[PDB]
């Protein structure tokens, strides 16, 4: 059916701002485009349909333009609560379609990660897993690349991240990066390495411990 | 004015089949309008699945057409969605609505969980530095709640009394099983000489555990 595409993927924007989120169409859909704002824990919510016309109960800083392909939404005065995801679809041809969704974050200046690393448990290895966690904290922007060196040497299974979405309070992002090995494979090497690149610096931010170090 | 709210089995095994109920108040499914079943996939993607006119009529997704279908009761004024074949790939978060001046009202939508594995309680580890990593001032200490099905986990520190500086990330599978992981970080005062406590607590399984963490040898 026809596929609907949301230019912008993530922008990020001060309280106070005018953006534009983009939604363009395959084939025309004259102006049958609809607008569904998302608050995180939240249903989607109508906000302009028509292309154009605003749903009753928005508010003015929202408006909506375009015909057959090109679509916008025009946010006059960006504010605190217009953090959200934003939605467009069609709904002129039936495979009803909505677009892959432009998330709207607050700006705030840059901050490193605060790195740190974990040997397993004695209560864990005990029982013979191996787990390695290391948590990346309030760093700013999202964009940041995690990589495990055991030994110096690279290593890509066993690795499980999880990422926090934006701070409601210092707008930070966070991550855990966690290793997983047997006892056995756990023993046979000294040195865990948490590396993070993260454009705050040009050097690689490391946390690491040898296993024969108490 | 219009309410709609979902419901339907929270969790089930992957090949069988159940349906999600929609029940809409202050409003007859008969009157007018298209009543819509629209879901949410992990990364916040939305896909239509179907509806059912107030006339009768019903149109379906042509790519789950084979598996799915709308019926309704205008006595009860519900209309319910059926999946039969469930996947692992069918877990999302499903949503009903009323549609045509586009999709109108939602209702909070309910979570559905494709999955074989089966309740069983979490392994939680304390996470003490390693002796070394610790930059002066603020030390940070870990929780590692790993192997429990299934979700949630409720996961505090000292009993509530630690808040901020606190990190508690979203659970991920491993296996087929959820591992969550959760930090503070408190000054280099309390901790060594002060009891951290972290709580963990998953419903589901009747369990309840407190892990203190010390400090390693």
């Amino acid at each position: 059916d026809i596929v609907l595409t949301q230019s912008p993927k993530s922008m990020s924007m001060s309280v106070g701002e005018k953006v534009t989120l983009s939604c363009k169409a395959s084939e025309n859909v004259d102006t049958y485009v609809s607008w569904y704002q998302q608050r995180p824990e939240q249903p989607p919510a109508l906000l302009i349909y028509g292309a154009s016309n605003r749903y009753t109960g928005v508010p003015d800083r929202f408006t909506g333009s375009g015909s057959a392909t090109d679509f916008t939404l025009t946010i006059s005065s960006v504010q605190a609560e217009d953090l959200a995801d934003y939605h467009c679809g069609q709904s002129y041809s039936y495979p009803l379609t909505f677009g892959g969704g432009t998330k709207l974050e607050l700006k705030r200046a840059d901050a490193a990660p605060t790195v740190s690393i974990f040997p397993p448990s004695s209560e864990q290895l005990t029982s013979g897993g191996a787990s390695v966690v290391c948590f990346l904290n309030n760093f700013y922007p999202k964009d940041i690349n995690v990589k495990w060196k055991i030994d110096g040497s690279e290593r890509q299974n066993g690795v499980a991240n999880s990422w926090t979405a934006q701070d409601s309070k210092d707008s930070t992002y966070s991550m855990s990066s966690t290793l997983t090995l047997t006892k056995d494979e756990y023993e046979r090497h000294n040195s865990y390495t948490c590396e993070a690149t993260h454009k705050t610096s040009t050097s690689p931010v490391v946390k690491s411990f040898n296993r024969n170090e108490c | 004015q219009v309410k709609l709210q979902q419901s339907g089995p929270g969790l089930v095994k992957p090949s069988q089949s159940l349906s999600l109920t929609c029940t809409v108040t202050g409003y007859s499914i008969t009157s007018d309008y298209a009543w819509n079943w629209i879901r949410q996939f992990p990364g916040n993607k939305l896909e239509w699945m179907a509806y059912i006119s107030y006339s009768g009529s019903t149109t379906y997704n042509p790519s789950l057409k084979s598996r799915i279908s709308i019926t309704r009761d205008t006595s009860k004024n519900q209309f319910f969605l059926q999946l039969n074949s469930v996947t692992t790939e069918d877990t999302a978060i499903y949503y009903c609505a009323r549609g045509g001046t586009g999709f109108d009202y939602w209702g909070a939508g309910t979570t559905l969980t494709v999955s074989a594995a089966a309740t069983t309680p979490p392994s939680v580890y304390p996470l003490a530095p390693g002796s070394a990593t610790a930059a002066a001032s603020m030390v940070t200490l870990g929780c590692l709640v790993k192997g429990y099905f299934p979700e949630p986990v409720t996961v505090t520190w000292n009993s509530g009394a630690l808040s901020s500086g606190v990190h508690t990330f979203p659970a991920v599978l491993q296996s087929d099983l959820y591992t969550l992981s959760s930090s503070v970080t408190v000054p280099s005062s309390p901790w060594p000489s002060e009891t951290v406590t972290c709580n963990v607590a998953h419903p589901a399984s009747s369990t309840k555990v407190d892990k203190k963490i010390v400090p390693r040898d």
